């Protein structure tokens, strides 16, 4: 069901480097070609968030997106700016899941550049072919192959904002889903779930009594072989 | 008006020279195609094009499939006064080891 | 038993003009045993 | 089983008529009559002219196309005959009416003009406006013609504008009035009026 | 407006309201009527 | 059926056959081998006995025909046997002419 | 840095020869956005483009190259030029898309929904049109549906819809040999405003946009009729089919009141050519196998097309129309043996109609119907009072208005003698929706206020 | 053009072989109630689809109700085949057929 | 005659709630429920009427179950089950009867 | 579209096609267009009367 | 043998057992438990079954009870195909009240596909009544309520002959007296009318004749489908009946009353009835 063998959704990955940041590449997911054309010299212009959040293609009703926007402001950080334009279309193909067209999904996004788009059509939707879409653009669709495989681009972005941890709730719950669904998802890379230490208890604001619940996930060393 | 006008009737397609309904497809086209009908019994695989010379085909006989390939043959095939629960009936049939074949009075 | 009727049916391969209703019907057609035993032919002025 | 079968790769795929070169005057013969068997269906409306209410049936909407089985781009009919289904010549006649439907059958063959494509053949070329990467190239100023990039000769050049369509240079460097030259490679058949796809080593 | 099914012991419970009769434990709950200005059939 | 909808041509009989490995070549798009159908996740599984490219199965798009399920009518797929067995319907009548 | 960009674009087009093509895909990317932002290309930057792209042009056709003709040809809102970038911008159009039917077949569709903007922004919308239906002899094959496609309904605002019904007399009046296509949209639309406005007889909206089609179209299709194109222009091919297209759109539906005014107005201001529509009305109820109801109506059409005018030849509508009074002799000797018969009396459509619509003109021009002597005309003393105790009885199946106008003018000038019947007409006296055919007649008084403008010209008074 | 014509003139004899003119007629001269029960319709569904008529209708909308008024008055353009059912046919017209 | 309906709920944490939460949930129906979710007693019940609107979990709305029978009637009774549970549960089973007012009309038998 | 109504069932060919030159259908194109006034039809007269200057007259 | 083809062995051998189509194993709802068809529950008996002696030859000729695994699965090899198609035969089953019915058994239910399916359909455009005698009929009429004069309605196309009748039924529609429900055009267009208002009900009367936009279409017309009428034949027949004059036809007269079927009074001698229960059908 997948040009990827047997229904993981793991590209090819890395668990043999040395670096801690470099632990994943984000060129298993976006390639270097659609990385390197974004014209990224005009968002650190400005610094306010209303001014931020308002001449992306996207605008989401939650701060799902913007949950670590303050996290970077100056232009040091520009190398993960360009996942938050990526941000700005991780939920950029489910909420539109029903539509599968160009044109209309035209008036979604106000003005964004094409070339960034089709790396994620080509791959992670299942094309309908149809010439009727052609002389505009490149229709698809969303298979039920496709409902895990949408969120791994947050276990290597929201996981990787904040020094390498995951909390559950502000992630099974802002994506809406059971913690329980993720304990059978946790091993599809090499993440391990584990429970409360004696030192990162206050990362999230939890006290002892409920610390063998409070399971958390993270990346410290190359998997363990 | 009974029996075959209760919701049954269609313009179900028959290829002729192997004689099912079955087998044949409206399909999925090229770039500027229109009405791509064909069969694919009647048909063989563009992978078998070879060999007097070869023969340079005549651009009615290449058409996109759905899977993605191009393969060749197996044309004409009009509308037929079917109904559906024939089209049931010859893959019934066919698959506990009972090969069919129909034809129509137009040849 | 038409199960057991096509291994006598089948296994000599026959050509049908399954005329009678019980054969007529099932590929949809006017009947031979009734008011469309045949058909009608229409006069045209010319040429 | 080897042999046997392999005779019907040519039988279904004859070139039903080759055409060698015409005159000596530029162009090539593919014009040329068929007669065919047209089983047409009747109009109910038009039972008081046949003659007539059958050719806008399935015949005045059936030019300046192709199709499957004749092989060819169909232009122009001739020789209305319709028949019947008697031992009767005569003026007044029997069609078959539909046992279901008033729309009715006769299986009449008519007499028809068709363009053909052949291959590896010369065809006649007009300068009547140029493109961008095509040479225009009106057959018979009907129909269009192709070409790519990889098939153009090195001596063929081209100039932009400079003052105020497009300037062709030639091998040397003048333009010439409108005939041109076109070979036939391959074809597509597909489009909206249908064009023929060539080279230009002769 | 929901009068309990053990000895008619009457409550208006909401949502989020752990469930249960309040003088002993029994559960089902019935519903009251309210005026209405509806027109109702007689022939 | 309706008057404005017409059909130019009939049905005249019927004839019958018995399955060669010869017509199977061109009968079908995909082999069907993988013993389920459809695992967890939701999605029927591609080369698999609810294959798309075998019809159109829960309101996906058609592999074989590229338009919707309302029109599309499924096509036919095959098995391959270890051994090429009987047929139990003939088992009546070449265990003779055996 | 102009010589800074001209090898940014030429550097573009060498690497799809070596197979890299890296500089094509960025600019049109460019060409696609809205006029409202200052980072798109602009009047400098393309026509250097134009021609750098043009310097071997044989370099578009290959498997990349859909990307770059689109944008270019979608230059979205493209009359905002001055005339020194606008040159060279439409030399390209002409350069593109000169032979494949393909996006040339893509830029009629732009430029016939670009039609539905106003004529001062169509300096060259349809100018670009008519180049290529006097050069080009088969463009007219995938522009067959472009004519009906880009009709909206009045869903989309007012001044876009409009406007589009002017913006293709224009390009007709260039494109004159072909007749027919040009008006097999605007034939049936004509009925769909109208359908929603005499059962409306939400409505205020069919007041200016109906002014906005009758004095529009009425006006520049009658500058297209003119006395200086008779018999040595195109004037003759007019005729020849706005007759059976009148027919095919104003006769098979009923009760649908704004549409018989196409050839109302351009012939009645000359002699000939309502003659040549007298002779119009005559072939159409007067054969066998012919419809059902084609008897009353299309003699009905001969009612007030004689009385509410003013320019006929009246010593022409007693002679043209002399078979009707010659029906008339021709109903009474050889039609008055059947009625004892089986059947009733509504076999006789043709009698209660073509006699009514010739009693259609009784009432409105008496002066007409008088001499200089002092008979009457065709001895009106016997003619019709020949027809009163009949076996169909011409006084008892009637109309309300006009056929009891019948009784002011019939005893004052000494017409006809019927107050004795009237009381005896109400003691004898599908079929339920016949009188829906026998009630309206087809060109009534006007009713609006500024296509009175027109045709307040040949129109009088009730005397 | 090979075996087309193997496919014409095997028609063109075989319609000569299977036919029987007006002088071999070997069937009842009757207009029977299943030519009754054929011809109407017939004709009603081809008189629905806008075709001419001959005699003026009184007004009665009804596709079948025109044909009985036709059928007694014999201005019914239509003809009759008959199958003799070992392959051959008969031939009838309505202008030499008389109604029970 | 009577026809006692139910409502079963998705036959894990319970997720399936009766009455309204905070979405806007399209209006002039509410001429038959209460805003609890469970309809009135004594109202006239079409085809094209709800009966317990009740409010999702999975994507937090109010989700309408109309009527699916042809039988205009009134509707009667409102039971509320649930489990007895020392983990006890917000109730999530109704049993609502219906009373179907049957006139003699010809074609009725004695 | 493409159906019974508007396209003929089944079509064939009678024979070999008997072939004429260039300029021997200059002569008979004559008796298709002028039997035409004793949409498509529109697109039938003009198109086809601007081919007649391919081999005899000129623009 | 027109075409000479010889008899060859490999057609009676099964080397493929080809499986159906999507649209013909299409697992619905049905119950408070889903699963999906019982045909691929035979084939997925096969392959692992077929797999499981498929991937033995990589045992043997890749180099005792490892032949065991071959031969004694041979037995359920040809226990694959059989039970697919003809389970009458298979290994020892406990009473569990059901063997899986492959085709042939899954074909006749209580042998009744054919006599349910094929020829004995179930049909569309139906009534099944209680009956009523009732006078004032010439045993050929069926008075009938309002509420099968909506329903049962009947296609008619629209002419240059049927207009101002026709008309009735359009400004109408589906509310009353009879109108017409289903319009459609040209093409074969499904233009409702059972939401659209008297604004849409006077219009599209003025509308249903007019040539088509397509001239390849050109002569064919609108077809209003209006309801039944006083013109129209009632097919209507008891279910029981065992001869020849129980299908009898009847017009129908439009019968403003409650919701039964009345049959004449000297009728009930064809149908052999009562009225102590007992209801037949109808058809049109
Ligand atoms: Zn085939
Ligand atoms: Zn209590
Ligand atoms: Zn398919």
């Amino acid at each position: 069901d997948e040009i990827t063998s047997n229904d993981r959704p793991t590209p090819l990955a890395n668990i043999d480097a040395t670096d801690v940041e470099q632990i994943y590449p984000i060129e298993s997911i976006i390639p270097k070609k659609e990385l390197q054309f974004i014209r990224v010299s005009s968002i650190l212009k400005e610094a306010d968030k209303e001014k931020k959040l308002e001449l992306f293609p996207y605008q989401n009703n939650s701060k799902y997106v913007a949950k670590k926007l303050d996290s970077l402001t100056q232009p040091s950080q520009m190398t993960k700016l360009q996942l938050l334009y990526y941000l700005s279309l991780l939920l950029g193909v489910y909420e539109n899941r029903r539509v599968n067209n160009k044109t209309k999904l035209l008036e979604r996004l106000n003005s964004p550049p094409e070339i960034l788009v089709d790396g994620i059509l080509s791959r992670f939707t299942v094309i309908k072919p149809g010439q009727f879409g052609r002389s505009k653009d490149r229709s698809y669709f969303i298979d039920p192959q496709n409902e895990d495989k949408i969120l791994c681009y947050i276990l290597a972005i929201i996981m990787h904002l904040d020094n390498f941890i995951v909390e559950i709730t502000p992630l099974a719950h802002e994506l809406n889903l059971k913690p329980s669904k993720v304990v059978s998802l946790f091993r599809v890379l090499g993440a391990i779930v584990k429970g409360a230490t004696v030192a990162q208890a206050e990362a999230f604001g939890i006290p002892k009594s409920t610390a063998a619940s409070y399971k958390i996930a993270t990346m410290k060393v190359p998997f363990k072989l | 008006d009974r029996l075959l006008n209760s919701s049954d009737y269609t313009q179900a397609s028959v290829c002729r020279e192997c004689g099912s309904i079955l087998t044949t497809q409206q399909s999925v086209p090229r770039i500027g195609s229109i009405s791509t009908v064909c069969c694919r019994r009647c048909s063989m695989r563009f992978e078998d094009a070879k060999k007097g010379e070869k023969i340079f085909i005549d651009d009615s006989q290449i058409w996109e499939d759905g899977q993605g390939n191009k393969f060749v043959g197996g044309n004409e095939t009009t509308t037929v006064a079917i109904p559906f629960v024939l089209k049931y009936l010859d893959s019934e049939l066919s698959a506990m080891g009972i090969r069919l074949r129909y034809n129509v009075e137009p040849k | 038993t038409t199960c057991q009727f096509l291994t006598k049916a089948v296994l000599d391969n026959e050509r049908e003009q399954l005329d009678s209703p019980s054969a007529r019907i099932v590929v949809g057609k006017l009947n031979n045993v009734g008011t469309g035993s045949f058909d009608v032919l229409a006069k045209v002025p010319n040429a | 089983n080897e042999n046997r079968e392999t005779a019907r790769f040519i039988k279904k795929h004859k070139k039903q008529v080759t055409n060698p070169i015409d005159e000596k005057n530029g162009t090539s013969n593919c014009i040329v009559r068929v007669p065919i068997a047209l089983y047409v269906s009747l109009a109910p409306m038009y039972l008081e002219n046949p003659l007539q209410g059958v050719m806008k049936q399935h015949l005045n909407p059936l030019v300046m196309k192709y199709n499957n089985k004749v092989g060819g781009v169909v232009l122009g009919y001739e020789g209305l005959k319709i028949l019947d289904a008697d031992p009767l010549d005569t003026s007044e006649k029997l069609i078959k009416i539909t046992p279901d439907t008033p729309f009715g059958f006769t299986w009449c063959h008519v007499n028809l003009y068709v363009w053909q494509p052949q291959v590896g053949d010369v065809l006649e070329g007009y300068i009547f406006i140029q493109s961008a990467s095509h040479i225009g190239l009106l057959i018979h100023d009907a129909f269009n013609a192709s070409i790519k990039k990889n098939n153009i000769p090195v001596d063929w050049t081209f100039v932009h504008n400079d003052v105020e369509l497009g300037h062709w240079v030639d091998s040397n460097g003048e333009p010439i009035d409108g005939k041109l030259r076109f070979t036939v490679r391959n074809v597509h058949t597909t489009g909206r009026v249908v064009s023929v796809d060539g080279t230009l080593i002769s | 407006k929901y009068i309990c099914a053990e000895c008619s012991s009457k409550l208006s419970l909401s949502r989020t309201d752990a469930v249960r009769c309040k003088d002993c434990g029994h559960r089902i709950l019935l519903k009251a009527r309210t005026k209405r200005l509806v027109q109702f059939e007689a022939r | 059926m309706d008057i404005s909808k017409p059909v130019g041509s009939e049905i005249t009989s019927v004839d019958f056959g018995i399955l060669t490995a010869k017509e199977i070549r061109n009968l079908s798009a995909k082999q069907i081998t993988n013993p389920t159908v459809l695992d967890n996740l939701g999605h029927p599984v591609s080369g698999g006995l609810y294959d798309l490219a075998l019809g159109a199965f829960l309101r996906n798009l058609c592999s074989t025909c590229g338009l919707d399920e309302k029109f599309c009518p499924g096509h036919q797929g095959h098995i391959e046997l270890p051994v090429p067995c009987y047929n139990p319907l003939f088992f009546n009548q070449l265990y003779i002419y055996l | 840095s102009a010589a800074m960009y001209s090898r940014f674009v030429k550097s573009a087009l060498d690497d799809l020869d070596k197979n890299d093509s890296t500089q094509i895909g960025i600019i049109a990317n460019q060409v696609a956005l809205p006029s409202k932002n200052p980072e798109r290309i602009n009047d400098k930057n393309l026509n250097i483009l134009l021609d750098i792209l043009s310097s071997n042009i044989n370099r578009i056709e290959s498997s990349r190259g859909t990307f770059l003709i689109q944008s270019i040809i979608n230059f979205e809102k493209w009359w905002e030029l001055p005339p020194h970038t606008l040159s060279k911008y439409i030399y390209f159009i002409k350069i593109l898309c000169s032979s494949i039917p393909k996006w040339w077949q893509d830029v009629s569709m732009i430029l016939v929904s670009c039609f539905i903007l106003p004529i001062k922004q169509t300096v060259c919308h349809h100018d670009m049109l008519k180049y290529f239906l006097r050069m080009i002899p088969s463009s007219m094959g995938f522009i067959d549906t472009y004519l009906a496609k880009f009709f909206p309904n009045k869903n989309d605002t007012r001044r876009k819809l409009v406007n589009y019904t002017s913006n293709l007399l224009k390009l007709r009046g260039y494109c004159s040999e072909l007749g027919f296509q040009i008006w097999s949209l605007l034939i049936e639309k004509i009925i769909s405003i109208d359908v929603e406005l005499q059962n409306e007889l939400g409505i205020k909206e069919l007041s200016t946009k109906l002014d906005s089609i009758l004095t529009l179209v009425s006006t520049h299709v009658e500058e297209q009729v003119t006395p200086e194109s008779l018999e040595s222009g195109e004037g003759v091919g007019v005729f020849n089919t706005l007759t059976t297209l009148f027919k095919t759109h104003v006769l098979p539906t009923y009760y649908t009141r704004s549409i018989q005014y196409i050839m109302f107005h351009v012939s009645q201001q000359q002699l000939e050519l309502m003659d040549s529509f007298l002779v119009t009305l005559i072939d159409i109820s007067f054969a066998v196998n012919e419809a059902a109801e084609k008897k009353i109506k299309s003699l009905q059409y001969l009612g007030s097309y004689i009385a509410r005018a003013k320019k006929l030849s009246r010593t022409q509508i007693i002679f043209v129309a002399s078979y009707l009074t010659s029906w008339l002799n021709r109903y009474v000797i050889e039609r008055e043996e059947e009625v004892d018969q089986r059947g009733g009396m509504e076999r006789f459509k043709h009698f209660y109609a073509a006699f009514q619509a010739l009693c259609y003109i009784f009432c409105f021009r008496h002066n007409i119907f008088r001499d200089t002597d002092g008979n009457w005309e065709c001895e009106l003393d016997k003619f019709f009072q020949r027809m009163v105790i009949s076996k169909f009885n011409p006084l008892k199946f009637c109309n309300e208005n006009v056929m009891l106008m019948f009784a002011r003018i019939a005893q004052q000038e000494s017409v006809a003698y019927c107050f004795s019947i009237i009381e005896n007409n109400n003691n004898e006296r599908t079929r339920q929706q016949f009188i829906d055919l026998q009630s309206y007649f087809p060109y009534d008084p006007l009713f609006l206020k500024n296509y009175k403008i027109l045709m307040k010209e040949y129109y009088i008074e009730w005397s | 053009p090979e075996d087309f014509q193997q496919h014409e003139q095997i028609r063109r004899k075989t319609l000569k072989e299977k036919a029987i003119p007006k002088d071999q007629r070997a069937t009842t001269p009757y207009m029977t109630k299943y030519e009754r029960a054929r011809i109407l319709g017939t004709r009603a569904l081809q008189i629905s689809m806008n075709a001419p008529v001959f005699v003026d209708l009184e007004g009665e909308t009804d596709p079948l109700r025109i044909a009985m008024k036709e059928l007694a008055e014999k201005k019914i353009p239509l003809v009759i085949r008959r199958y003799l059912p070992d392959g051959s046919f008969e031939d009838w017209s309505v202008e030499e057929l008389i109604v029970d | 005659m009577y026809k006692t309906e139910k409502v079963d709920l998705a036959l894990d944490p319970i997720t399936q709630h009766f009455g309204f939460g905070n979405d806007e949930w399209p209006k002039e129906w509410l001429e038959k429920l209460d805003e609890d979710g469970l309809p009135y007693i004594g109202t006239y019940v079409e085809e094209g009427d709800p009966i317990c609107a009740y409010f999702d979990d999975t994507l937090n709305k109010t989700k309408i179950k109309t009527y699916h029978s042809s039988e205009p009637a009134y509707i009667e009774e409102v039971n509320l089950i649930g489990d007895e549970s020392n983990k006890f549960q917000e109730l999530q089973t109704v049993s609502i009867k219906y009373r179907i007012r049957r006139t003699p009309q010809i074609g009725d038998k004695f | 579209t493409a159906t019974t109504l508007n396209t003929p069932v089944v079509i064939h060919a009678t024979q070999l096609p008997q072939h004429v030159s260039t300029d021997e259908v200059l002569q008979f194109l004559e008796s298709f267009i002028d039997e035409k006034e004793n949409t498509n039809l529109s697109s039938s007269i003009s198109q086809l009367k601007r081919i007649q200057r391919d081999f005899k007259g000129l623009p | 043998n027109l075409s000479r083809k010889l008899v060859k062995a490999d057609s009676f051998f099964m080397d493929v057992l080809v499986v159906p189509p999507t649209r013909f194993r299409l697992p619905s709802k049905l119950g408070e438990e889903v699963h999906e068809n019982s045909q691929n529950q035979l084939l997925s008996k096969v392959l692992t079954t077929s797999l499981l002696i498929r991937d033995l030859n990589d045992d043997l000729s890749k180099l005792r009870v490892i032949f065991s695994r071959l031969m004694n699965a041979f037995v359920t090899i040809q226990n694959d195909v059989n039970a697919f198609i003809d389970s009458t035969k298979a290994q020892g089953r406990t009473s569990g009240k059901v063997p899986i019915p492959g085709v042939k058994q899954a074909l006749e239910k209580k042998e009744g596909l054919f006599r349910k399916h094929m020829m004995g359909k179930r049909v569309n455009y139906a009534a099944r009544s209680v009956i009523s005698p009732d006078p004032n009929i010439e045993t050929n009429e069926i008075g009938v309520p309002p509420v099968f004069a909506v329903k049962l309605t009947y296609p008619e196309p629209v002419t240059a002959y049927n207009i101002a009748e026709l008309r009735q039924a359009v400004i109408n529609g589906p509310d009353k007296w009879p109108g017409a429900t289903q319009i459609q055009n040209e093409d074969g267009s499904l233009v409702s009318l059972i939401g659209m208002s008297v604004e849409q009900r006077k219009a599209l009367a003025n509308q249903l004749l007019t040539p088509s936009s397509n001239v390849s279409t050109h002569t064919l017309n609108k077809k209003v489908y209006r309801h039944i009428k006083n013109r129209d034949v009632v097919l209507m027949n008891r279910q029981p009946t065992l001869h020849k004059a129980s299908m009898m036809g009847h017009k129908v007269r439009v019968l403003p009353n409650e919701k039964t079927l009345r049959l004449h009074y000297a009728n009930t001698g064809a149908y052999n009835a009562d009225f102590d229960g007992d209801e037949m059908n109808m058809h049109f």
